[PDB]
């Protein structure tokens, strides 16, 4: 069908732009038509906090397109349906080898701001685009970043417990496939690991609470130092708890569920794309 | 009602419902008006809708 | 005053039948000849 | 070539039916044309069958090999 | 403000708008 | 209605002997 | 048996087309046809300057041909008629009977009726578009005076 | 490709009732079959919900999941029609469901049984003897806790609970109805959700325990505001070893694969993605997700 | 442009039978 979107862009662009523009053509990025809330540059702005779980939600909300043509007035872009398929490439400066994996994961960008952008000077926007990489890679860097942030957080109150070289040298680094990558690790990604942090918190009692909705078989599972919380708290503290752990818990599992989740057929390494349905 | 020592400017927006006016020259624009196409979509036995 | 009198009808309107002319078909040319008026009817106003 | 043709010719796309709403003569000849159309492409006869043949490129989707 | 400036210096060279009145930025 | 099992044989034009619309 | 005369008011709906309004005087409209014969969006505009013949400097110039280039906007509106089933198979089967002469003339009047909102609701699509490329090329009254 | 269902009476419909399903014409409805011409007894949600034993909502999670879904187009004597949902096609459905949710952020939509009564959808046929339930169309953050307040009841029945009845919007309160029993498929998920959360206790991290400890302590968040200012003490006997980094890696990969299969067992029901929706005329233009 | 390398046998008047200015 007819698929061509345009988007309105008020100044004409000068030449660095057309070249900066051409050097990632094949990548994709979100859509809200206005230049203005074009892609997840709204939420990358200087206006508001850089929060994780707010970006994923509307990377999740909104329609994703991968951009075909670029002009001196015009920006070419098909979005994106779930019944045919585009053909993308990976452009991203952070660069992960599309080897042979059938699914691609689109998640914002963890490996800095500048990693991933055009800033356009003439302009009102400055654009950003999505990372679109292996979900091996994908869970590994989510990993390695919560628990850098938890491990950090942790040294900055009480630095006598962990050691930051320590963390930094495995939780710096990827390894899929024999490709060996590193983690531009520097705020960013605080809120997702204090959400994870008040569920595995809380879900003590949680295990408690459904074990006792329903004996000595779900008792034995938990071990010494896992099983022993005293018989006595309040009724609204405990169903105000359990409804926010809860809460957390489905929105963190929607979460580490990647987003748009998109698959790959035939990555052609000569020239770095592959053809891309949304799945 | 005793005056502090600052003077407060308050500022607020009126949305304003207004009614325009087009004015628009002879022969402004060109329209190439093409002669449109038929596509038969609902295949349907109770009605046809092209 | 754009005028001092306007012209009407003289008489009250009177009911007409329509729907019931059961004049037989002329040939395939009269059945053709009302459906192209019926349908280029659409683009030609006068 | 004359195979090749004859082969081409019967494999290709059926074109799309105008309406001149401008004109008057031809907007009534292509209503004709529209429910003769219809009315081939609807009943029960070969004429309802040659018609799904044609494809007229969201049902159908060649696939991707590897 | 580099909308009036882009406008004026448009119509110039020649020789796009939510609000009339937001390219002023006073209020009244 | 008025109409819930009766067929039409014709209807009565407002005088009108070109316009079909009114009542 | 005659059992009930039912009074019934059909509603009088003006079909517009886009040579009878009157923003027709802002656009000279033409019938391209095929417009997918232009894919080029960008119309040259030859814009000549003439000249005043100044004898005072005697500093004589030839006409000043500056070229700009366009943008050819398109636009693509689409509404559906619904035409019945049954009518459609009258329409097709032409008789010769001069009982059903009156059953091809019903389904001729309900098949012009949908063909006419059809081409109505594209004449009020036509109309729709072509105001909105006015107002979107359209600055304000208190920046053109004083700029033009 | 035809696309369209027609769904006849045996018996006529009245007046009135063709006024209330006049009333609902873009609704979501379930069929039975996916085929072009099919009988009243079996559209709908009715056959999973019935008046006569108690409202479970998981089994019909799982029919909304399994069967087929389409829009009310056309209603007249003796017949209905609809119009199947498939990928790849996009369709106009519009807001006409009691408890009202307005869709203004264009969130991705989801498709619920009746949580907040029957007998506002519950629309009546006297002509032959079916009840046509409509199920719920909502947006997945007001689904989502829906679902924990269905499977939070249960647990909560033993031991303030209004807060959990109803549900919370940004304009309004609405009252849901909870049963006393959730049924077997509902008893099952909860066992599923308890056996779960019994195994997966043991594998929790240590680290966040000190960064809760520190930050309590410390800084309070807007986040922090549910411990009211309190430790409890399995936190600190788990806080009595020292933290690596190996075995919490390895601990994180099992808690990454488990938080997926817990994504699966929360992600309940149809959901629609919605795109362009306008809200003047009140009506969405979607595709299933 | 787009008579880059292009000659042109002939061109399409805009309706204007004594005309030669416009589209």
């Amino acid at each position: 069908m007819d698929l061509k979107v345009v988007v309105s862009l008020s100044s004409r662009l000068y030449t660095d732009e057309i070249a900066k523009m051409q050097q990632r053509i094949g990548c994709i990025l979100p859509l809200a038509q206005n230049v203005q809330g074009l892609g997840l540059g709204q939420v990358y702005s200087l206006e508001t906090v850089p929060d994780y779980v707010s970006m994923y939600n509307y990377l999740s909300d909104c329609t994703l397109a991968v951009l075909d043509e670029v002009s001196v007035d015009s920006l070419i872009l098909t979005k994106i349906v779930p019944g045919q398929t585009y053909a993308i490439k990976n452009k991203y400066q952070p660069f992960f080898q599309w080897h042979g994996t059938g699914s691609l994961s689109v998640m914002p960008p963890v490996f800095g701001r500048e990693h991933a952008t055009v800033k356009l000077e003439s302009n009102d926007v400055d654009i950003v685009f999505p990372m679109v990489l292996p979900t091996p890679i994908a869970e590994e860097v989510l990993q390695k970043i919560l628990l850098f942030n938890v491990y950090s957080r942790v040294v900055m109150q009480a630095p006598g417990n962990a050691d930051m070289l320590d963390v930094h040298m495995h939780l710096g680094s990827v390894s899929y496939l024999g490709h060996h990558y590193e983690l531009a690790l520097p705020a960013l990604l605080d809120n997702l690991s204090l959400y994870f942090c008040i569920m595995v918190t809380l879900l003590p009692r949680a295990s408690m609470r459904l074990v006792r909705g329903l004996n000595l078989f779900q008792e034995m599972v938990p071990d010494e130092i896992a099983r022993i919380d005293l018989d006595d708290l309040s009724v609204a503290d405990d169903l105000s708890r359990m409804r926010v752990m809860m809460t957390y818990l489905q929105s963190l599992a929607s979460l580490f569920n990647l987003g748009p989740r998109l698959a790959t057929a035939a990555y052609s390494q000569e020239t770095l794309t592959a053809t891309c349905w949304l799945r | 009602k005793i005056h502090p020592g600052v003077a407060m400017t308050v500022v607020r927006t009126d949305e304003i419902l207004s009614e325009n006016i087009l004015f628009s020259s002879r022969a402004s624009t060109s329209m190439f008006i093409g002669t449109p196409n038929v596509s038969r979509r609902e295949a349907r036995v109770d009605a046809v809708t092209f | 005053e754009a005028d001092n009198q306007i012209m009407g009808p003289s008489s009250y309107a009177s009911f007409v039948v329509r729907g019931e002319n059961l004049v037989t078909a002329v040939s395939y040319g009269r059945v053709m000849r009302t459906f192209e008026h019926f349908m280029a009817r659409i683009v030609d106003s006068p | 070539r004359r195979r090749l043709q004859r082969r081409i010719a019967g494999l290709l796309p059926p074109p799309a039916r105008r309406l001149n709403i401008s004109r008057g003569s031809e907007f009534t000849r292509d209503v004709r044309g529209l429910v003769e159309e219809h009315a081939q492409a609807s009943s029960l006869s070969a004429a309802a069958v040659w018609r799904a043949g044609l494809l007229a490129p969201s049902g159908w989707r060649p696939p991707v090999f590897g | 403000n580099r909308g009036l400036y882009n406008m004026v210096n448009e119509y110039s060279q020649r020789l796009f708008l939510e609000q009339p009145c937001s390219f002023l930025q006073e209020a009244f | 209605s008025a109409a819930e099992g009766l067929f039409h044989s014709f209807d009565l034009l407002v005088g009108k002997d070109a316009r079909e619309a009114g009542i | 048996k005659f059992e009930v005369l039912l009074g019934v008011y059909t509603n009088a709906i003006q079909y517009v087309r886009f040579l009878e309004t009157a923003l027709a005087v802002s656009c000279v409209n033409t019938e391209f046809k095929d417009l997918s014969r232009m894919t080029d969006g960008k119309i040259q505009f030859r814009i000549s300057v003439p000249t005043i013949a100044h004898g005072d400097g005697r500093r004589p110039s030839k006409q000043r041909t500056f070229i700009v280039v366009k943008n050819c906007h398109k636009h693509h509106i689409s509404t559906e008629m619904e035409l019945s089933m049954l009518d459609l198979e009258i329409l097709h089967s032409i008789p010769e009977t001069p009982v059903e002469y009156a059953e091809y003339v019903g389904a001729v009047k309900t098949v012009a009726s949908a063909l006419q909102f059809g081409v109505d609701a594209l004449e009020r699509g036509l109309i729709n578009t072509v105001l909105s490329v006015k107002l979107r090329h359209a600055p304000p009254m208190f920046i053109l005076q004083t700029l033009a």
